[PDB]
């Protein structure tokens, strides 16, 4: 029993205790290849806003500002975080912005298959930013009208419209050819009208295997006006506007 | 009329430094620990007898001297702690000062005991 | 195991 | 005078090792031994409780050697995990 | 000690003096400045930090080995000191590249317990000012110190009403208790919690 | 460097010749106190 | 500071290169002596920003096969050339002066999409800049595809002709000395990344005790090629990859480093591990960075290999006990530019340097010492050459160092570290024979 | 601009919880011809973590030729701690926006920086009764050793 | 989270971000064997024998246990 002491043992610790972290194995480099990029073209005093598990990492390979960390001091600043992600992007721009925040960095599984993903800890983040502000984040509007979880074309609008889904699946269906693609971590096809145009963030990095994605907040319209409109004009075809009619704007103070 | 009227000036607040007490209590309060002390000390060689019998004598004297010096001087230098040097010349002044002594004290308890 | 959400 | 070095450079021997760094290993295992030894004896030289003055001796001539040997030791097996001295 | 880092929490900030466990970081940084100044080969803090877990690792195989040697006897001690040093259960948390405090905590535990022991059976203050400061050690390197905190107490506890007082107990625990109370409360994080 | 599969090797032979040994010291404990 | 001594060009052919990340020039000049007292001097003229910068200048006969004493004298800056001979008060002589800059046009669109080609603008003086009177004159701009002219000249004299791929400036015949009140702008196309090293620190670390020289480059990278507009699309790439888009791209995915001969224990890692894609060929070593060095973006790694010494270290005759070292002074990518370069041989702690020689000058020589893992007494010699503006193929030159290494020296390491052993062996001892019992 | 109120920088001591720091701006104005001094009143400076916490009225003092400068007096940094943006956002209408931005951090205050033990009359009292139980203590220890029994 | 090890239910009810944590979690039978083989068996064993001897050192580890 002695010896099969030591090589259960030997094979358990091999097996299952000696695998890093940083490094999937195969060898996949997405976490480092993006905290590089991050490091190196990115401005030193700039600062990322990603969920509370990644934030350690970041500062220590990324060495970028980081909004929350694995140390959780502060829940009311996390849940800040979670209902900057689980929010319409005009909210999420505008909380992510009063704090100064110049990256948003997501981790996306549907490639590889990896399951960490940020979409298999959304609903953590939903709840949290559930306890601080009960009437604005909803779980039971990340379901259907069944009560499942989908990211498909049967999908919650509210879920469709988060920042966190409108982020990840982006550009994905125009990646599997044939105009549809198929996750590999909830096993859901994801067709090029799912996913609806981003109006306020800018993709600047996404890793060789999908799986880290950073995007940029863009500055605000230098004539003053919401950026959904700025959209809703570079994509609207050219044509005859529908007549003049006066506008109803209220009084000028 | 959003931000385009000139805007009220802010001021922090700040908090109370916290009481300190008159110096006369704490004097007198100083003179009664004192008196408290000067109390044990005379208690000790009055109306309890604090012998002084034993001085040792001979060679072991100079051991004697030795560990009293060990004895007064690690509180030397914990007072010359408190009163600002830095905790690596006080972990290197222990270990000097230590050794000598290790060995001194050491060699008196055994000769007298 | 470690500090992360499930 | 960039001249001079160079034709003293050229017209020169090349480089002759001391010990070849292949043959190091096995250098070490061997000089590993022998500290071992040595030292070991040296550790079992303060109990003999035979003279202070023959301790004295037996451990400060064992331990020279041992030393010796140990820092043939350690240049070699540096040299031999690719850590060059 | 008194490092404010502004990269972190970046509105409020984080005042890490008193928001860390100094005792593994200290550790270190000084193994790093022994292997450097006195032995003369400068190896990274990246290695250091790296085989940390490793380097304790076989002393608390040791530190296994003599606390079992005060329970039965010297072959038991061997005995427990091979089976922890390849247990995969604290293997999980101590292989080269763990950081964390429990690298260095568990091995302060049974540093500390031993100290206890020997403490408690022979009756002596200074086994007993030895598990102080072992203690210490543990305060100021992890925070599951409390463990300590509560199943010392409570041995002693059980062995009063099993009617097993006697004079080593109250020399061991009280000379225990004073020390290691007084000097876990010099930990900024810890401050005044042991009495309130 | 050393393989994975020589890592494997040392880390098996370095704990069954550890096991012996301590099951020596037992035996020879043992019978002769 | 016009030179007082004069000369006449005869003919002034200046022909350009731009097919490189950098510039090359041609200067193929017959001068006349107008001065009747022998004139053994000549001075090139350079402007300020453009003198700032030159990496290799040189000068040479057109006949002969010898090089002729050339330096930069430190605001038109000049260059003096010196020729072996005195030259008699009336006779010709003709010179090829060669000279490479450190300077690239800039992209005339600063912003262009990841496929489309790059289009680089150029400027400097049309009109031959001398210091003596010029009675002929041409220049002829080569090396690339295609070459326009940006705000061109009203007047036809001051225009250029296409012939294959040269853009020929015209056959002048009066040129006043010291006029450059001509500027041009030309767009030439271009196709290949711009590859820049900021900063070189390179190690070189001899050891005798193990015949072996271990080489460690740290690189600071940057392309200066087109920034991407619109942002970095994965898709795009991947795409592009997909359909074996193996033409030209002005992006770095994959770097060539050319090693010396018999390189072993190859390594390449960043700043944040270990990359792994790398691989080792004959004598070249692949380094494929972590992320695609685009237009502007920056890539911080290290590589490192080690050789023989036998290689590197020949033994002088008259002593055993003396050593001479060649080191080579640029292992790099094929083409490529360097704006400072930290080239630091290491000695073993023994050898003290005797001589030193450098074939391309430097900007500084500092010799220090620094400690190492088995260093127990002051550490190794470090002698640093610092240098400016080197360029990938031009500058071949070998660092050349004679140092002298007693065998005394040699063996003080064992004892060294068997002094520490025996000290820590005595000091057991002495804890082990003294009672402490009370 | 801002230092503190002695004319110390930022760099060479970092800003402290509870100190004295001085802020100066200077502004000009284009005619069209000249730069010249812009008098204006209504300038403010507002010392943010992520909302006001100091909302200062900048009053003139010292004009350039070609500029004016304002100034707002020796103002106490916060009791809290953290990254602290420095902010001068000139918006009138009709001119030109000018915004000056600046994040500090003012941190805690070291241990070294608290007063020490013989400044507190309650720390006399305590001080007193550890120096007189370790004089007891050596007086005890010479007379535990002298004593024979 | 002392507290939560006697009220279980506790975390999930009050403290949402302790309950996210895989770390904080009961552990099902396998695992006491991956990680202590052969062990595990034992351990009761020599619980019972230290208790059948009972010395000051058997009660200490007696309440470790
Ligand atoms: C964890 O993270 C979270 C989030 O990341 C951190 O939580 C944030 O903490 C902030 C400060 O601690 C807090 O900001 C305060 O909120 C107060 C309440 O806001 C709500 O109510 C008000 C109406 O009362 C609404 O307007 C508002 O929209 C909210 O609904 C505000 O009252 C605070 O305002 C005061 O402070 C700010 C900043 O200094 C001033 O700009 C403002 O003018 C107010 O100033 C008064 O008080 C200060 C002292 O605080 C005085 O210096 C000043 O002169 C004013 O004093 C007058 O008024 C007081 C009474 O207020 C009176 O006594 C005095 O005599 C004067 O008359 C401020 O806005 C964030 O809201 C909060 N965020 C969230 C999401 O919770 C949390 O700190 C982190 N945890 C840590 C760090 O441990
Ligand atoms: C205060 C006294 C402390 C007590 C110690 C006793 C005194 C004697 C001193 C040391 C003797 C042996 C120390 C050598 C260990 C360094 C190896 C290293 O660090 O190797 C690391 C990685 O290892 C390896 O490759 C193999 C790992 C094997 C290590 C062996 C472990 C035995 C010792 C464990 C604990 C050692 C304690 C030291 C650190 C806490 C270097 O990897 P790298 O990526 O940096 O370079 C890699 C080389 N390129 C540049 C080409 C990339
Ligand atoms: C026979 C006689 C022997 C005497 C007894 C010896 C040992 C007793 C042990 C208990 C010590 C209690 C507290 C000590 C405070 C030391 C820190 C310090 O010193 O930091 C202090 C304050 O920081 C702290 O609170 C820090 C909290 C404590 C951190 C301790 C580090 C953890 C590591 C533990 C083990 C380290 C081992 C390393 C390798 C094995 C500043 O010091 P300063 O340089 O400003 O000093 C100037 C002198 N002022 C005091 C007048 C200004
Ligand atoms: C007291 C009893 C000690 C018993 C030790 C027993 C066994 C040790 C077994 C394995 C440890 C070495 C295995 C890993 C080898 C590669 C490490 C590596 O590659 O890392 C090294 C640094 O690491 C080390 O210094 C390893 C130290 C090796 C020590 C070897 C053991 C013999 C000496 C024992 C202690 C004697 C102390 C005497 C003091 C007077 C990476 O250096 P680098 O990145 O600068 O690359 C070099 C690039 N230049 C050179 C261009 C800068
Ligand atoms: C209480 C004491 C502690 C007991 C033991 C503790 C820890 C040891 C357990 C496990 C260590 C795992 C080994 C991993 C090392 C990876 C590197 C490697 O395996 O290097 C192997 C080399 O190996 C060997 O030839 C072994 C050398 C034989 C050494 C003789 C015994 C060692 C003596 C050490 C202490 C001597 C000091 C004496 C006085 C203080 C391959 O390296 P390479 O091909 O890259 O060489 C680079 C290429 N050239 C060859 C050109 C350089
Ligand atoms: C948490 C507790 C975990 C520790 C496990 C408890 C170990 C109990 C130790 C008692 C051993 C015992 O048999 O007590 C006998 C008598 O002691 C006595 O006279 C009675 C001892 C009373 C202690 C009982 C333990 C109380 C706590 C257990 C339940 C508490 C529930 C709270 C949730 C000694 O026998 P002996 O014969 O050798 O002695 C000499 C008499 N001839
Ligand atoms: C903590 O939550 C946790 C620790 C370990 C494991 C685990 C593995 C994780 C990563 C692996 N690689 C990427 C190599 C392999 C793992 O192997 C395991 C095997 C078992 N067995 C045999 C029951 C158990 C756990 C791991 C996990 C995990 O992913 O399950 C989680
Ligand atoms: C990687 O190398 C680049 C290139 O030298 C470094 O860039 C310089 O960084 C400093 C400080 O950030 C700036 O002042 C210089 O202007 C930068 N130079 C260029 C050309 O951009 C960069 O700092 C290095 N990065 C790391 C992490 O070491
Ligand atoms: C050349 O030598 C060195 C190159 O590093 C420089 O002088 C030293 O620079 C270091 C850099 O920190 C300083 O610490 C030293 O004080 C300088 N002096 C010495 C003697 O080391 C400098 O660039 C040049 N020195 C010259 C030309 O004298
Ligand atoms: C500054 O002083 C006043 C304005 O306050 C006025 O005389 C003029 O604008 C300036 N004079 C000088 C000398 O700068
Ligand atoms: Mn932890």
């Amino acid at each position: 029993y002695l010896y099969l002491f030591v090589f259960h043992s030997t094979w358990v610790t091999r097996t299952a205790y000696s695998s890093p972290s940083v490094v999937l194995p195969s060898l996949i480099d997405d976490f480092r290849e993006a905290y590089y990029w991050l490091r190196m073209n990115s401005d030193e005093d700039s600062k990322v806003a990603a969920w509370w598990d990644y934030g350690y990492q970041i500062g220590g390979m990324a060495d970028r500002t980081t909004l929350v960390d694995n140390n959780t001091w502060n829940n009311t600043h996390i849940a800040i975080v979670g209902k900057a992600m689980a929010s319409p992007e005009e909210k999420s721009y505008e909380i992510l912005k009063e704090h100064d925040v110049d990256y948003v960095l997501v981790i996306f599984g549907g490639l590889i298959g990896f399951g960490g993903d940020d979409i298999n800890k959304f609903l953590w983040m939903i709840r949290i930013s559930e306890g601080i502000w009960p009437e604005e984040i909803k779980e039971r509007d990340f379901y259907t009208a069944e009560g499942e979880y989908r990211v498909d074309a049967r999908a919650s609008e509210t879920m469709r419209n988060s920042l966190l889904y409108k982020m990840s699946y982006k550009d994905f269906p125009q990646l599997f050819n044939g105009g549809q693609a198929t996750d590999r971590v909830r096993q859901q096809m994801i067709t090029p009208l799912d996913v609806p145009p981003l109006d306020y963030f800018d993709e600047v990095f996404t890793s060789e295997n999908w799986m880290v994605r950073i995007y940029q907040l863009k500055k605000d319209d230098a004539q003053g006006r919401t950026l959904r409109d700025v959209g809703e004009l570079t994509r609207s075809s050219t044509k005859t506007r529908r007549s003049i009619k006066r506008p109803e704007l209220g009084l000028r103070v | 009329v959003d931000k385009f009227g000139i805007k009220p000036e802010i001021h922090h607040i700040f908090h109370a430094e916290p009481k300190r007490v008159a110096k006369p209590i704490a004097v007198i309060f100083v003179l009664i620990i004192f008196i408290t002390i000067l109390s044990l000390i005379v208690t000790w060689l009055n109306s309890c007898a604090a012998a002084f019998n034993n001085i040792p004598t001979g060679v072991t004297a100079v051991y004697f001297l030795g560990f009293i010096a060990t004895i007064v001087g690690f509180e030397v230098i914990f007072a010359r702690y408190y009163l600002g040097t830095s905790i690596f010349e006080t972990l290197f002044s222990s270990l000097y000062l230590g050794a000598p002594g290790l060995l001194t004290s050491t060699k008196f308890l055994r000769s007298f005991g | 195991y470690a500090a992360a959400t499930s | 005078t960039y001249e001079q070095l160079y034709k003293e450079f050229h017209s020169s021997k090349s480089f002759q090792p001391f010990i070849h760094l292949d043959t190091q290993p096995k250098f070490a295992i061997c000089g590993l031994i022998v500290t071992l030894a040595v030292l070991s004896s040296a550790l079992f030289a303060v109990g003999s409780k035979s003279s202070y003055i023959k301790k004295l001796f037996f451990y400060t001539i064992l331990s020279v050697i041992g030393s010796l040997f140990a820092g043939l030791t350690t240049v070699f097996a540096s040299n031999s995990f690719g850590v060059y001295v | 000690l008194n490092w404010f880092d502004d990269r972190t929490w970046y509105p409020l900030g984080r005042v890490t003096g008193g928001t860390l466990y100094p005792g593994l970081m200290t550790t270190s940084a000084f193994i790093w400045h022994a292997l450097r100044n006195w032995l003369g080969l400068p190896i990274d803090i990246r290695n250091v930090c790296v085989l940390f877990a490793p380097l304790f690792s076989g002393v608390t195989a040791w530190a296994t080995y003599e606390f079992t040697k005060e329970i039965k006897d010297a072959s038991a001690g061997l005995l427990a000191a091979g089976f922890i040093a390849i247990v995969p259960g604290y293997i999980s948390r101590s292989v080269a590249g763990s950081y964390d405090n429990e690298a260095i905590a568990i091995t302060l535990l049974m540093v500390t317990f031993m100290f206890w022991i020997k403490a408690q059976k022979t009756g002596s203050i200074m086994h007993a000012t030895c598990a102080a400061l072992f203690y210490f050690y543990m305060v100021s390197a992890w925070g599951g110190y409390v463990f300590i905190t509560n199943l010392i107490p409570l041995h002693v506890f059980l062995l009063i009403l099993m009617g097993r007082y006697s004079s080593k107990l109250y020399s061991a625990y009280t000379t225990w208790y004073a020390i290691g109370t007084v000097a876990s409360m010099q930990i900024p994080f810890v401050g005044f919690l042991p009495i309130r | 460097m050393i393989s994975d599969e020589q890592l494997n090797s040392l880390a098996i032979t370095f704990g069954i010749v550890m096991m012996t040994l301590i099951v020596i010291y037992h035996a020879v404990d043992s019978t002769m106190s | 500071y016009e030179p007082p001594a004069t000369w006449e060009n005869v003919d002034y052919k200046r022909t350009i290169d731009v097919s490189n990340a950098y510039i090359s020039e041609t200067i193929e000049i017959t001068i006349k002596n107008i001065a009747s007292e022998p004139a053994t001097e000549y001075f090139t003229a350079f402007e300020s920003g453009i003198f700032s910068k030159v990496s290799f200048f040189s000068a040479y006969f057109t006949n002969e096969a010898t090089f002729l004493n050339s330096q930069l004298l430190a605001e038109i800056r000049y260059g003096i050339i010196q020729f072996p001979n005195a030259i008699s008060p009336q006779e010709e002589v003709s010179l090829v002066i060669k000279s490479f800059y450190n300077t690239v046009g800039i992209p005339y669109p600063e912003h262009v999409g990841m496929s489309e080609e790059q289009h680089l603008l150029w400027e400097t003086n049309r009109l031959p800049l001398s210091a003596y009177d010029t009675k002929k004159a041409s220049f002829t701009l080569i090396g690339s595809s295609s070459f326009e002219e940006y705000h061109p000249p009203n007047d036809e004299s001051l225009l250029g002709k296409a012939n294959g791929n040269s853009f020929e400036f015209g056959p002048w015949e009066d040129i006043p000395r010291f006029s450059s009140n001509e500027t041009l702008a030309i767009v030439y196309s271009h196709n290949a990344p711009l590859n820049q090293v900021v900063n070189l620190r390179r190690d070189i670390w001899l050891s005798h005790w193990a015949s072996t020289i271990q080489f460690e480059e740290y690189y600071e990278l940057t392309n200066k090629a087109a920034k991407l507009s619109k942002g970095f699309s994965r898709l795009e790439l991947m795409k592009q990859i997909q359909t074996q888009n193996m033409r030209q791209t002005h992006f770095v995915t994959v770097l060539d480093m050319l090693l010396p001969e018999g390189a072993t224990d190859h390594y390449f890692t960043d700043l944040v591990g270990l990359v792994s894609t790398s691989h080792a060929e004959r004598d070249h070593f692949f380094i494929r960075p972590r992320f695609p060095i685009f237009g502007g973006w920056n890539y911080n790694f290290t590589v490192g290999w080690t050789n023989k010494l036998s290689d590197f270290l020949h033994v002088s005759s008259g002593s055993d006990e003396k050593f001479v070292a060649s080191i080579p002074i640029l292992n790099g990518p094929p083409d490529t530019v360097y704006d400072n370069v930290e080239l630091s041989v290491f000695l073993p702690e023994g050898a003290e340097i005797f001589d030193i020689d450098s074939p391309v000058p430097f900007t500084n020589v500092s010799i220090e010492t620094q400690k190492s893992y088995f260093d127990l007494n002051k550490g190794h010699v470090k002698l640093t050459f610092s240098y400016r503006n080197l360029i990938s193929q031009v500058a071949n030159g070998q660092v050349l160092i004679k140092y002298d290494y007693p065998k005394s020296s040699f063996f003080k390491k064992p004892l060294s570290i068997a002094c520490y052993i025996f000290t820590a062996l005595m000091g057991v001892f002495v804890l082990k024979t003294l009672n402490m019992n009370v | 601009v801002h230092s503190h109120a002695d004319g110390t920088s930022y760099d060479e001591e970092p800003y402290k919880i509870k100190d004295k720091v001085i802020y100066s701006v200077g502004f000009s104005e284009w005619n069209g011809e000249e730069w010249l001094p812009h008098i204006a009143d209504d300038i403010q400076f507002e010392l943010r973590q992520v909302d006001p916490y100091y909302r200062l009225t900048l009053s003139p003092s010292g004009n350039d030729s070609e500029t004016q400068y304002y100034t707002t007096g020796e103002f106490i940094l916060p009791d809290r701690h953290g990254v602290f943006t420095f902010l001068t956002d000139y918006r009138k209408i009709g001119l030109s926006f000018t915004t000056d931005k600046d994040v500090k951090a003012i941190r805690h205050l070291a241990n070294d920086e608290y007063p020490r033990s013989w400044e507190i009359s309650n720390s006399w009292v305590y001080i007193s009764a550890i120096c007189g139980v370790i004089v007891a203590w050596i007086f005890f220890v010479v007379s535990f050793v002298t004593t024979s029994s | 989270r002392f507290y939560s090890l006697w009220d279980t239910n506790y975390a999930k009810i009050h403290i949402p971000i302790i309950a996210s944590v895989s770390e904080h979690q009961p552990v099902s039978w396998p695992a006491f064997f991956f990680d202590t083989h052969f062990l595990i068996w034992l351990f009761p064993a020599g619980v019972f024998l230290l208790f059948l001897d009972l010395k000051d050192e058997h009660v200490f580890v007696i309440a470790y246990s």
